[PDB]
């Protein structure tokens, strides 16, 4: 089942606002909107969802992730988004 | 495809209690509940109807370690029947109050408790009037400890109960539990909250 | 990753900030093994 | 569209079972979304327990059991944005916040009015929100769809209950992302909610 | 929809045609569409030369055919107005502007950055734009559409060329119809460009 | 026919660790490795690949020999789940570590802990990164031992290992080593080389 | 002829399993077998690693899985003498020599150029030389043959793993027998190898 994860982890933010990736009009192209780790196991935003929570209450798991995103922007209001998933092993990419 | 089934994710015995005799009180009760620990109730909480069998041991050691051959008595007071309230009180010999009779050295008494709710499931989450909301329908009985003797000894006891639960069914699932836990209500703290996850440098950093 | 591709374009007389939310899940394929106690108690 | 069916089961029959406008549509007072709005709950039995014959018929009735048809809309304009989980909780126990406090009726049965959550975060019951989405839910997104209909069964361990002393189930409506406009725009959007009570049973006609 | 096959004809088979990752989908870096803008231009073969195993195989083979289907989306408001020209031009030599000067590497072979265009009038080459509706085309209407999709396939007078220091086609977007918005709106809006190259073949694999 | 199958090869228990329990530390942990002593690793080191199932029993004594009617606890942590720290620290209480209460007096405490790698088979030789290529696949768990008291005796134990290996494949098999061994590595020594056969007096003579 | 199919198994199918040119044969540098010779090894992952076609596949995916056609020949005259014993191991640990060492990485994985035995005698391993025929084995006589064919297919507990930080297996070639020659002859005689990875499959395309 589908379930929330805490991407806005960072510091100085409140409840709400933790769960929320902040996109905005002041902000070039080819630029990092937010990053995070899949693995639930390990303590992150994937704390936050239930996969991440049962998950560690075993020691060892494998299968495919479903990760969603959905957007909550105006109606009259568009854009594009690239949601690049890098392998293990590869450290975290610098350019778009 | 095994361990992953709520037979196997709950089948596992575990301290549920601790009691102290002291036969100087003589005696010790222990009202059957599974929110005394917070490892066990973070795992019951997670659903809302559960439906089982639980299977009790008692690992009782005096205060040393060495166990003389003493004789013990763990009665099971199901709800409605009155708990003892002395060691020589006569509720200790109601027939009706089933008693186990094993020996300090003997092996730990095990005992299995059915499914004996009025309902049709247990239920931690009651919403309503019977946080409050505690609902009379879970209560699975006491258990009471004494040592059988016509004078009373000056033995020193401390026991562990380990529960384990079998054909276990659940329904309706519910978020498991982040913040501490404050016994029967899901109290917890306005200000002191914790998030479920932890703060990193900036929302950029994949690590 | 979340990369911004192009930009985030908005009519006059509507916010300049948005908001994403990142939901997550298993699927067919996902199996565990040798239970564990937690950590988060 | 927009259908979904709370656990892939149907509210049903097995009392007196009126049905002529029992089942009518009743629909709760708007609730005005704001900018700094936290979010708010609805215990159903207690929202219906004054509404008419329903509200006859569970006041004087003892027993009752009944499905729910669930219509929630938000009323909102292309400029506004904004996301809203709507999340129907079997037992929805709200719980205290002392760091022990013991709520209130009009926190814990709210009415047809409804209560506003303290910590949305914790869904004021020290679970995180960010799980709450295992409960039958449904987004609303100001930029795609308006109505979110979701079909509660009766949920309980017993086949009936009554309607004035428990709440079979709370829905609750929580502003994700903040409602956000420009100048010159509705700062407080509604959202109405709409119940239709499939297969009512009552017994025990008390005065 | 939105489809278009230049001249009616599709990349085709006739060397190593790897085809597993090759012909997956590259997307450029957008183009900040702006008020003063002029246009840009994408050299083909150029533009995949360093990207992935589409850039291994051109940089490390001497021959190369291939087809490609193209993409070009324009991200705009209902609010923003103007009009975009998206035209392949076989062989698209971009020429000088000395009253001999001979261009440059940056603009004759410009990268998968693209270069502008200093005179969208001439389109560069002393040709008018006006008659540029010759070569396979697609308006984009920020009120009608914003895809424009065009399938062209290998059109050179040899089976196969050097996809290093020979350019195939050049593709080129104009905003014919300037950009023009009111306040508060995005100032600049981008152009997102997709390449999937069907039917490629490589030969010669050199160092 | 039997006697030299590989199951009947390995299936003989043997002591693999010896643990001291003091009472004043307390408890005693014990890693869970075949590798402990010569006699057992030169054994299981000749092949590469293994699978079975390890049976442990644990033969405890006083400094003496005596036994008083004690009671033992012997917790099995698999890898990954934290070991215990102290005598009465929390990870003993951990329903999820297997436990065996047993007294002094009764018989040895003997378990089964099935083939559970990641992988489809152990391995000792790891000849990678993960002489360093240590395999962290093959670790088996852990086993710790301490008295149940509600305080703390002056008991001092001694408890030792046996473990059985039954179910056993085994895969590529290798020399068996001839150098002293040196504890997870297979060091030797350079200069202190000893030759696989004992020097005689000339190759023209048999004996 | 001397063909050898280790273990009586071929390199398999079960990804992605490109087939083209990462399956030509690769022949490393030659080594220079000399009177002092002590041997040479080559853990074949490492080998190819930065081998073209091979070497771009295995740094950039992250797992692999394929077999391998052995070829070592040695080049020698009539008038040479001696023998050289050629072995496949499994996860060759290399181990140190310290009478605690860690070797380094120019030892572990030596590249394509290869890394010689310290002792040979021991195999640098503890393990005596005598027993390596149990490994998948040639004879290279330089009086009756120079081609020594292993055909070696995938040998682990999992059915792909990284080619960068594990070495499946390594090849080791020895002078048992000490080259021998009169005045005039080469003095160093060359032993060439190439390699054929057939049916190899590669997955998880990082950067």
């Amino acid at each position: 089942v589908e379930t929330i994860l805490e991407v806005n982890n960072t510091t100085e933010a409140t409840g709400l606002t933790r769960l929320l990736i902040p996109v905005s009009s002041q902000n070039k192209a080819d630029e990092l909107c937010a990053a995070f780790m899949v693995d639930p196991g390990r303590i992150g935003p994937w704390q936050s969802t239930l996969v991440g929570q049962i998950c560690r209450y075993y020691t060892q798991w494998s299968g495919s992730l479903k990760v969603t995103f959905m957007f909550t922007g105006s109606f009259m209001a568009t854009g594009k988004m690239l949601v690049a998933y890098s392998p293990p092993g590869s450290a975290q990419p610098a350019n778009r | 495809v095994l361990e992953t089934t709520i037979n196997h994710f709950f089948s596992r015995s575990g301290l549920v209690g601790v009691v102290n005799l002291t036969d100087g009180t003589g005696y010790a009760t222990w009202d059957i509940d599974i929110m005394g620990f917070v490892q066990l109730r973070r795992k019951c909480e997670m659903f809302t109807y559960m439906r089982f069998n639980a299977e009790f041991t008692f690992v009782t050691t005096t205060k040393n370690g060495e166990a003389r051959p003493y004789m013990l008595q763990y009665m099971y007071v199901p709800p409605g029947a009155p708990k003892p309230t002395g060691r020589d009180a006569f509720q200790w010999q109601t027939a009706t109050n089933p008693s186990v009779f094993v020996k300090l050295t003997d092996p730990p008494a095990q005992v299995s408790v059915p499914f004996m709710s009025p309902a049709s499931a247990y239920q931690w989450f009651y919403d309503g009037y019977p946080t409050y909301g505690l609902c009379p329908n879970n209560m699975m009985g006491t258990f009471a400890v004494r040592v059988v003797s016509r004078e009373a000894s000056q033995l020193k006891l401390q026991t562990r109960v380990y529960m384990k639960l079998k054909h276990v069914r659940a329904w309706v699932p519910r978020p498991i539990r982040s913040q501490p836990y404050l016994k029967n209500f899901p109290n917890y703290d306005s200000s002191k909250i914790t998030n479920s996850a932890r703060d990193r440098s900036s929302i950029k950093q994949a690590n | 990753t979340l990369w911004y591709q192009t930009n985030y374009v908005v009519p006059p007389e509507t916010p300049g900030e948005a908001y994403i939310i990142a939901m997550g899940a298993a699927q067919d394929n996902f199996t565990l093994k040798i239970c564990k106690d937690t950590d988060e108690v | 569209a927009n259908i979904v069916l709370a656990y892939g089961e149907w509210p049903e029959y097995c009392p007196t079972r009126p049905d002529v406008s029992v089942n009518r549509f009743y629909t709760l007072d708007s609730k005005m979304w704001q900018e700094n709005s936290t979010g708010w709950y609805w215990k159903f039995p207690d929202v219906l327990n004054k509404t008419g014959v329903f509200g006859q018929n569970a006041q004087f009735h003892y027993l009752y059991r009944s499905g729910f048809c669930l219509h929630v809309q938000c009323n909102a304009s292309k400029f506004h944005q904004g996301a809203l989980l709507v999340a129907v909780i079997p037992e929805f126990v709200i719980a205290g916040r002392g760091s022990a406090p013991h709520p209130g009726f009009t926190t814990t049965f709210p009415g047809t009015t409804g209560a506003t959550f303290h910590d949305p975060y914790v869904l004021d019951s020290g679970v995180p929100l960010s799980q709450a989405l295992i409960y039958p839910h449904q987004w609303i997104n100001l930029r795609t769809n308006n109505c979110a209909t979701v079909i509660v069964p009766y949920i309980n361990a017993v086949p009936f209950d009554s309607a004035i002393n428990h709440s079979n189930f709370g829905l609750i409506v929580i502003p994700v992302s903040p409602l956000k406009y420009s100048s010159g725009a509705t700062t407080a959007i509604p959202i109405t909610i709409t119940i239709a009570p499939l297969n009512s049973e009552f017994g025990g006609l008390r005065q």
